[PDB]
């Protein structure tokens, strides 16, 4: 961080103190700021936006979440292939990262199983607005919640080098009302989750809901068939038992996305 | 002596001084001194392969007279000792051949030589056996030994 | 949790006796597609796996020319590719320039070696962050070698590299016993049946996405792409 | 171009005017040069090295080239603090009768141009 | 934090020290210029009067050659850098090629030497922006303007410094064919731009004008002042 | 360099302390003890002495390779604490500046001129922001052709002074009050049993003669010489006795 | 088991604990805020087609060249900061220009095309400390017969067939897939490449705000007049 | 030494430079090597850890040769033990060169010390992370041993040891009698020792490779024959 | 790591209110829109006419607009003046039709760079010049003009074209 021959420089802080503490001008442009980066609900289908919470409005008896693009192609495939399902609402945000983004839907022929599907980046001051915006501030006292997240094999922490373990491979955290069992091994001690899914959790787990999150720690974060595969264990559960018909077509839908991703940089070969 | 004839399919380049190859459609013939001639040579055989890995292509006939002029002419002020001819198939099926001075200037036609007069043989068309047949009688008719003969099929070793 | 000090530099040594930005950059290979390399008797031969972006655009190159008896595979990063490539280019040719006599292929991989481990000692540089795999063949017979990030070299028989490559090591470890005494189409199918492993078993070894570069004692590089490949692969067997 | 230079000849350029014009221009360059060859061959690689290094890290920090400056460390590491030479008294730098603009020599130093 | 480097990227790709440097020309002076049919015509507005001052010593309208003038807004400093090597680069084309510079050739020359200056951490960008006005070889009016970045573009008529969007509003409102037929037409023009922002007029304007083959010309306070009761009288 | 300088009073070596202290150099000079040694030098009426303490704690090295006394010219000896390849390299480079000033001026470089060189060198060191203080202190002895024998010391900080008696290393304090106490109330035999003596009552050691080397220079023979193991064995029991 | 803070995106000489130089991706993401570029090529020519976006009406409208003249064959596209394609442009005349007077022979269009890739690949005397924010699209017709390249921050090139650069690069690459077929004319490939412009923009698409130029095999470089995309946006 | 330990010309309130104690710790991370001076030879032997069985046999060697005279053995990072190798390779040839005679251990040894030495100066370079040894033997000289440090210090030995197990092979080779024993039973002891260090659980398998330069080599630094190296590994393993 | 850180013949040409015309008895076509004459050294006159024609072709590029005759006469003459007194021997007249009528330029090795309205170099000359000085106008016809060049080539004694203000053609 020195641009000249002998600059001075300072070493950066990992717990985030530099910001130190330190006009009517200021407010405003603060406001602006804002306005600017404010979590909205709006129903797109006509309409302009809502008035009360997601889940204040409507019963729920199962609520399942999708973070990232390999969870969302995972439901895309294997859930959304039969039945109908109608959109409810929305959400807009804008972060410096972005801009289905955050689309919910529930089943018609089961009204109480809603399903969401969360593609897009949420900012550490926009979580408890995402948080505030869905759930409200009254929980119902009966409900199940399931979280699927994609992370890095880097980010693990084991006594060998990262570099040996047979990635892909599930982990995952449920909350203690959570009288169900997992399909693979809990996470272990040295290890922890943040951003999104550790908000949920962190919410079902003080208001005393049942929840349970999964992880898978993959070596490519981009579309591939492996990433979506290995989230396959999870459909054997009791969350996911009536949602599943049709593995073929799951199979053929699948192969047509993997043909049909996306548009690539050319910085690695 | 060296001496070069075109013609209607094929380039004739022969020699008695060193002939070389550059590619499958170019031959060089170099005369003078020894050291200068072995030092253009490995000039153009490195720009060559320069040529070939940047453009992923040959070099025609035409490209090389002029990237020789260029050469040539880079050192004007402490000049060479050479005399090149280049001889071969161009672009299409008409044999090309190219005249050099020892400055870097350059033309095109059809009969150039190197040892005076070499006979020209007024008139004479000149099919590959009597241009060859009439390459091989100028020396002797002159009383005072090879033929690289360049065509689509390919470069031949013919030898007297 | 005490690593944010002591990996933001090249020039720094951890407490723990170790250099995280090394390891940072050899991370970088993993993030390119899979190419395996082997060696007979007489041929070595090297095998990638292209890929493209979408379905409008071509596949880029991955296997380069360097000299008449030398050829590269790449994985990682594309500008470093491009400088190391120009770098044995200009090499080879100045050697060939001046002693008439084709560069050895040992010496090429130690130049190599000594260039690239400058730039992980001194300020305001960072490591190259691809690797390599080279194939030659000279007075001593076929020759292939690995290159890390890292600067280091291997004087390997059959390796591959780039993202899952671990099947196709497996298959070579385990059938590199039979490939002395192999000619150039059964050496070409081991490559193709190893290199297999790497794809989901779902796909197929289509000619759309594989090259193939082949050196000999008196057979020059040859790079085969699209309707080239197609004498090598229709005596493959199923999966 | 052209307005910035001018009256130069190329033919007048390639050869010296007096035999001891190029000596005289790089005799420090050439002194230096004997010096670290003698201590290359006598001690080994790392004495030159660590020389040029101390000569790099001291000349970094100077005035502008548009002023004066006086040069005392490397002077001091070079041993020219109790010597006086030819060009010390002749054609005092310090009072130069010519002199540019300074933004135009700051990007010359750089290499810009 | 992205804002502290000149050669960072923000994570939206944005660099923050060239917008920095734009918000410190963004306060200067207004400056305003029309290109006319025959004439081309440049004016700005003056700041605190400064009773005891020599208003010689203060311009902000400079001329670059015969044929091209200048005016600017922002940092009063740096532009007497720009200006001294534009004016040289002019006298070394002349050199160079025997015909007069053209406009797009000098703003180029200009833009290229603002640019050279965001492209290391040594140094810092040049604060100003820039009107060049003048004629071509072939008796063509033009005008063009600068920016710390370094781009240019072509322009019919603008303003640049502190209270610009009202003064390009009213251009764009009252700027046609019917007000640019005369000269005195487009001087009114200029006049009544400037005047839209600046206080009671006559004594805060500063005011040139530059015909084909006339030089530049500084109009006077008795000149700008008939023209401002020549105005007053049309309602 | 592009790594800049840490911000604090001390932790760089030139920012200067609120009441003008650079802590670099003083952190310098406490790191002249990490070698746990100690240095005397004693100046007679015609003959100069050094005694320093050896220690080889391993029986697989080779005790001919571990040394501290070291020969800069045929005339000149030293004697280094401290760390030992900073010694070593600073060795070196008084060897070179003694052939440099040989060759300039056509006489051999007198001990106070060395010094002085090797201090100005030195001093550079701590007013740039590039280079670092060697953790090492230099005692210099000789025999002048008009002056006699000549001691003479320089510090990590530039600062050299010729003395009559003079310690380094460890127990410098103490070895000071002890040569202080001497002086103020000699031939060859009586600067030897003085040094050695100063040492063994500051370390209370009883040394064996596998423990010291001492080098030695006289007006009869001016060439810088290290005593063996026989003649050390034989001052000690003259000492005994 | 506490969370901390890390940065690894404030240098560009810095890895990420999984490679992924940061700078060189916020330069890519620095393309998005251009104007989108389209090119296809075809059995007879390459078209290229972009948007203009006039920011007031008394700019120049001849001013803004998003497409430019590389030679007499070969053409190019803009995305990104103006002032680096300029001296990538520069670079590629002089190239193309050198090549000529050393062989009599006509660059290459990936010929050109890796010369100019070759000085953008090289950052960290003259040389820049940071990426270039810019994207480039060149085409053309060669002995071959017409091509299409692609060009991007990180200095790598790849040949393609359908491109699409710019803001709405992802819908008008949808679009493209959608609609191109192996071998068309020069009439659906213009009517397509309209029809997505006119689509992704905001405005209407009248025959100023956009700009369209063509190679043909016979023919050189032809820009269309505005008679010529009167007519075709009428059809 | 927190705050202290962030560049090479940084010196601690106790006066002690952090990074060069750094880079003294890197060495250890590596497996062990050793080295004895018999009465009339220098025997060799290292511990190498097999990889894959993909790798030649004869890659990634850490004997190796700087001239006609000398051998040389490696710990620690690999790319600076070979720069370093190159290094000495250099000054070897050059003092040849010059005064047209083999160059003495100890003044190679010093060259390469200090060479080693100046990289603990700057703060725009980073100090080695790798110590070696070398030895050799002549008729009017005999054998010679020496270390070097990633400080950059030098001492000549009887019998060194260096690498992630110093400890104990100092311990077991401590009890033995160097000066009266040939090169026959070294290279039997120094097996026998590496397989007594060796540790089977964290490594999977190794492979030796011993060498030595003495008086029946005529001064020349070889690889041990083939029968003497399976005989020496029997021993050790039947001892074991 | 340490060291990488620290580093016989005749020719002639008038012009008037329809053009230049330029005769001989060779000439180097530069441009679509401008013509030489070459006299001396052939390399020479090669060389820097093609880097004569290269900087024009980049100076249109950059412009978007034709280069002047008096700009591109006095480039050639400031490019040969650097190497003076080297040896090179040229000369050269440049005719075209670029702005405000047409432009006829003669420029040498020497430095000579004159503007006039006919010229006439090489061997026996003199008597071309005094002919067509005899027989010069600046109202003619196309026809007239090219019979008193015709005319002026015998009397001196065939190579003729016409420069027009859309490029120049051959007539014979």
């Amino acid at each position: 961080a020195a641009t000249f021959f002998g600059e001075v420089v300072k070493a950066p802080c990992r717990a985030g103190t530099e910001d130190e503490e330190e006009t009517p001008e200021d407010r405003e442009v603060r406001l602006q700021l804002a306005r600017k980066r404010e979590v909205r609900l709006l129903r797109r289908q006509t309409k302009t936006s809502l008035e009360v919470s997601l889940l204040e409005k409507y019963p729920c008896s199962k609520f399942i979440i999708a973070i990232g693009n390999n969870a969302v192609a995972f439901l895309s495939s294997f859930v959304m292939n039969s039945g109908v399902w109608e959109e409810v609402g929305c959400a807009k945000l804008w972060n410096e990262w972005c801009r289905a983004f955050c689309v919910f839907y529930h089943l018609k022929s089961n009204p109480s199983v809603f399903l969401c599907q969360c593609s897009c980046y949420v900012a550490e001051d926009q979580q408890y607005q995402w948080l505030e915006k869905v759930f409200g501030s009254c929980p119902r006292k009966n409900m199940q919640i399931t979280i699927l997240t994609c992370r890095h094999v880097t980010d693990y922490k084991t006594s060998e080098s990262t570099g040996s373990l047979p990635s892909p491979f599930l982990r995952a955290l449920k909350t203690q009302n959570f009288k169900d069992s997992a399909c693979c091994p809990l996470l272990e001690q040295p290890n922890i989750v943040h951003d999104l899914p550790a908000a949920v959790l962190s919410y079902c787990q003080v208001w005393k809901i049942p929840a349970i999150l999964y992880l898978c720690y993959t070596d490519v974060m981009k579309l591939d068939l492996i990433t979506v595969e290995a989230f396959k264990p999870i459909l054997s559960t009791r969350s996911l038992k009536g949602l599943v018909k049709n593995i073929p077509q799951s199979t053929e839908i699948l192969k047509k996305l993997m043909t049909t991703n996306e548009i690539q940089s050319n910085i690695y070969t | 002596t060296i001496l070069a004839i075109a013609g209607e399919d094929f380039a004739i380049v022969a020699s008695d001084p060193k002939c070389y190859k550059l590619t499958d459609k170019t031959v060089i013939g170099c005369s003078g001194f020894h050291g200068d001639c072995l030092t253009l040579t490995k000039i153009i055989e490195a720009r060559l392969k320069m040529y070939k890995h940047s453009n992923n292509k040959a070099m025609t006939t035409g490209a090389i007279a002029a990237m020789l002029s260029t050469i040539l002419y880079s050192r004007r002020f402490f000049p060479y000792y050479v005399y090149n001819i280049i001889g071969g198939l161009d672009e299409e099926g008409k044999g090309a051949v190219y005249s050099f001075d020892p400055v870097g200037s350059y033309q095109r036609d059809s009969f150039k030589a190197g040892s005076a007069m070499l006979q020209p043989l007024l008139d004479n068309p000149l099919s590959l056996d009597r241009a060859m047949r009439l390459v091989k009688d100028v020396f002797i008719s002159a009383a005072e030994l090879r033929i690289c003969i360049v065509t689509k099929e390919g470069i031949r070793e013919e030898t007297v | 949790m005490f690593r944010n000090q002591y990996d933001n530099d090249v020039t720094v040594w951890s407490p723990q006796g170790r250099i995280h930005q090394i390891e940072y950059a050899m991370e970088a290979v993993k993030q390119g597609s899979a190419t395996v390399g082997l060696k007979s008797k007489t041929h070595a031969v090297l095998v990638a796996l292209k890929r493209a972006q979408s379905e409008l655009a071509a596949h880029q190159k991955k296997i380069l020319h360097v000299d008449n008896h030398i050829g590269i595979s790449i994985a990682g990063l594309t500008a470093d590719a491009r400088l190391l490539c120009n770098f044995m280019r200009q090499e080879c040719l100045d050697s060939r320039f001046v002693f008439d006599r084709p560069l050895p292929v040992s010496r090429l991989v130690s130049l190599i070696g000594s260039k690239t481990q400058i730039p992980t000692q001194r300020y305001g540089r960072r490591p190259y962050g691809v690797g390599l795999l080279i194939a030659g063949y000279d007075d001593m017979g076929p020759h292939i070698f690995q290159t890390c990030p890292s600067a280091n070299y291997f004087d390997c028989r059959a390796m591959s590299i780039g993202a899952r490559s671990q099947s196709a090591r497996t298959y070579l470890e385990r059938h590199m016993s039979e490939f002395m005494e192999c000619n150039l189409n059964e050496l070409v199918k081991h490559g193709l049946r190893a290199l297999r492993e790497t794809l989901p078993a779902e796909q197929d070894l289509t000619t759309k996405n594989v090259s193939i570069g082949i050196v000999g004692k008196d057979l020059e590089f040859t790079i085969y792409d699209d309707d080239d490949v197609s004498p090598f692969l229709e005596g493959l067997e199923e999966r | 171009d052209l307005l910035r230079k001018g009256f130069s000849c190329v033919k007048n350029e390639l050869l010296p005017s007096h035999p001891l014009e190029l000596s005289e221009k790089n005799f420090q360059l050439n002194q230096d040069k004997m010096n670290f060859s003698t201590l290359r061959n006598i001690q080994g690689l790392f004495a030159p090295l660590k020389l040029q290094m101390e000569f790099k890290a001291v000349q970094q920090v100077q005035r502008l080239p548009f002023l004066s400056s006086s040069n005392l460390s490397l002077d001091v590491l070079r041993g020219n603090d109790e010597t006086i030479g030819f060009e010390d008294i002749l054609n005092d730098p310090s009072q130069s009768e010519v002199m540019g603009e300074p933004h135009l020599m700051v990007e010359y130093k750089l290499g810009l141009l | 934090s992205y804002d502290r480097a000149i050669t960072v990227f923000s994570p939206d790709g944005h660099l923050f020290q060239v917008e920095y440097a734009q918000e410190a020309v963004k306060k200067g002076s207004t400056a305003v210029g029309v290109r006319g049919r025959d004439i081309v015509v440049l004016g700005v507005e003056k700041k605190s009067v400064a009773k005891l001052q020599d208003e010689r010593t203060v311009r902000k309208i400079c001329a670059l050659d015969d044929n091209v003038c200048m005016a600017f807004a922002g940092l009063t400093a740096d532009a007497r850098i720009v200006i001294n090597r534009a004016r040289v680069e002019c006298q070394s084309h002349r050199l160079t090629v025997e015909d007069p510079v053209t406009v797009e050739y000098i703003t180029r020359y200009i833009a290229s030497l603002k640019q050279r200056y965001t492209q290391s951490n040594g140094r810092r960008p040049f604060g100003i922006s820039a009107l060049i006005v003048g004629f071509d070889f072939d008796g063509t009016p033009r005008l063009y303007q600068t920016d710390p970045s370094g781009t240019y573009h072509a322009w019919k008529a603008n303003a640049i410094g502190r209270g610009a969007k009202s003064v390009r509003e009213f251009l764009e409102k009252n700027y046609t064919d019917e007000a640019i037929e005369t000269d005195d037409l487009t001087i009114k023009l200029v006049i009544k731009a400037l005047l839209e922002v600046v206080q009671s007029g006559g004594k805060n304007i500063e005011l040139a004008v530059m015909r084909r083959d006339q030089s530049l010309k500084i109009l006077n306070p008795e000149e700008i002042e008939k023209y401002v009761a020549e105005i007053e009288k049309e309602k | 360099m592009s790594r800049g300088s840490s911000a604090g009073f001390d932790r760089h070596i030139t920012i200067f302390s609120p009441e003008g202290r650079l802590y670099q150099v003083e952190y310098a000079f406490k790191a002249i003890n990490q070698g746990g040694l100690t240095s005397v030098a004693v100046r007679g009426k015609d003959c100069a002495v050094i005694v320093t303490q050896k220690k080889v704690p391993d029986k697989l090295l080779d005790s001919s390779t571990v040394t501290h006394l070291f020969k800069i010219t045929e005339n000149i000896g030293c004697v280094m604490t401290g760390m030992t390849a900073d010694s070593r390299s600073q060795v070196q480079r008084a060897r070179y500046e003694a052939a440099n000033w040989k060759y300039k001026y056509g006489y051999e470089i007198p001990v106070d001129m060395l010094c002085k060189r090797i201090a100005d060198i030195s001093q550079v060191y701590t007013q740039n922001a590039e280079m670092r203080p060697l953790g090492c202190c230099m005692i210099l002895i000789g025999i002048d052709e008009e002056q006699g024998p000549q001691v003479y010391k320089c510090d990590p900080a530039g600062y050299y002074c010729g003395f009559k008696a003079t310690a380094a290393g460890v127990k410098q304090t103490e070895s000071t009050s002890f040569l202080e106490k001497k002086v103020k109330k000699w031939t060859f035999e009586q600067t030897v049993e003085t040094a050695i003596t100063c040492l063994s009552t500051v370390l209370s050691i009883d040394f064996k003669p596998s423990e010291i080397e001492v080098g030695v220079v006289t007006v009869e023979n001016p060439k810088f010489r290290i005593l063996t193991e026989a003649e050390i064995d034989a001052h000690l029991v003259a000492l005994a006795e | 088991m506490f969370l901390t803070r890390s940065e690894y995106d404030r240098g560009v000489n810095t890895f990420s604990p999984e490679g992924r130089l940061f700078q060189v991706e916020y330069a890519i993401e620095a393309i998005k805020l251009g104007s989108t570029a389209i090119g296809i090529q075809t059995s007879e020519g390459v078209c290229l087609a972009v948007e203009k976006r006039i920011t007031s009406p008394l700019m120049e409208p001849s001013s803004i060249e998003k497409i430019v003249e590389i030679d007499a064959h070969i053409g190019c596209a803009m995305s990104g900061l103006i002032a680096d394609a300029k001296t990538l442009i520069d670079k590629a005349r002089v190239e193309t220009q050198n090549h000529w007077f050393t062989y009599n022979e006509t660059m290459t269009v990936e010929s050109v095309t890796q010369a100019v890739s070759n000085l953008a690949l090289q950052f960290g005397p003259g040389a820049m400390s940071r990426p270039f924010g810019v994207a480039l699209l060149f085409g053309g017709v060669d002995e071959k017969g017409p091509q299409l390249f692609h060009m991007d921050p990180s200095g790598t090139f790849v040949q393609c067939d359908a491109r699409a650069i710019g803001s709405a690069s992802e819908g008008a690459q949808s679009s493209l897939q959608e609609v191109y077929h192996k071998s068309m004319t020069l009439k659906e490939a213009i009517k397509s490449s309209l029809i997505i412009l006119k689509q992704v923009m905001e405005e209407k698409l009248n025959a100023t705000n956009i700009e369209l130029a063509t190679v043909q095999p016979g023919q050189n470089f032809h820009m269309f007049t505005k008679e010529e995309l009167e007519e075709v946006i009428k059809d | 030494g927190t705050g202290y330990d962030l560049s090479a010309s940084t010196f601690s309130p106790d006066g002690r430079v952090f990074q060069v104690e750094y880079a003294m710790k890197a060495v250890e991370n590596s497996s062990t090597a050793i080295g004895i001076r018999c009465k009339d030879g220098v025997v060799f032997g290292v511990e190498k850890l097999v990889l894959s069985k993909l790798y030649e046999e004869g890659s990634n060697k850490r004997l190796f040769n700087v001239d006609r005279h000398v051998g040389m053995a490696v710990a620690g990072l690999l790319a600076d033990a070979r720069s370093l190798a190159d290094i000495a390779r250099e000054e070897a040839s050059n003092f040849r060169s010059n005064f047209g005679y083999n160059i003495p251990l100890k003044h190679l040894a010093d060259r390469v010390a200090m060479y080693v030495h100046a990289y603990t100066l700057y703060s725009a370079v980073r100090p080695f992370g790798c110590s070696f040894m070398l030895g050799s033997y002549s008729v009017n000289d005999g054998a010679q041993l020496y270390m070097i440090d990633p400080s950059g210090v030098s001492y000549g030995y009887w019998g060194c040891a260096i690498g992630k197990a110093r400890q104990a092979a100092k311990t077991e080779i401590e009890k033995l009698q160097m000066k009266e024993m040939t090169c026959r039973d070294i290279v039997k002891e120094v097996a026998k020792i590496i397989y007594i260090v060796h540790d089977e659980v964290k490594d999977k398998a190794f492979e030796l490779e011993l060498s030595w330069v003495g008086e029946l080599t005529n001064g020349r630094h070889e690889i041990v024959p083939k029968d003497i190296r399976e005989e020496a590994e029997k021993y050790a393993k039947e001892s074991l | 790591a340490l060291a990488s850180v620290l580093e016989g013949t005749t020719t002639l040409a008038f012009k008037f209110r329809h053009g230049v015309i330029v005769a001989a008895d060779k000439v180097i076509e530069i441009n679509p829109y401008l013509l030489g004459t070459m006299a001396g050294g052939a390399a020479d006159c090669s060389f820097w006419e093609r880097l004569l024609a290269r900087q024009c072709r980049i100076y249109e590029l950059r412009n978007k607009e034709r280069i002047s005759v008096a700009a591109a006469s006095k480039l050639l003459a400031n490019m040969v003046y650097q190497y003076k007194g080297m040896g090179l021997s040229m000369g050269t007249m440049i005719c075209g039709w670029d702005k405000r009528g047409p432009g006829l330029y003669y420029v040498d090795s020497e430095g000579n760079r004159i503007s006039g309205a006919t010229f006439s170099v090489g061997s026996g000359s003199v008597y071309a010049y005094g002919v067509m000085d005899r027989g010069y106008s600046y109202d003619l016809e196309v026809e007239q003009a090219y019979d008193l060049a015709r005319r002026a080539i015998y009397q001196a004694t065939v190579n003729l074209y016409h420069v027009r203000e859309d490029g120049w053609i051959r007539v014979s």
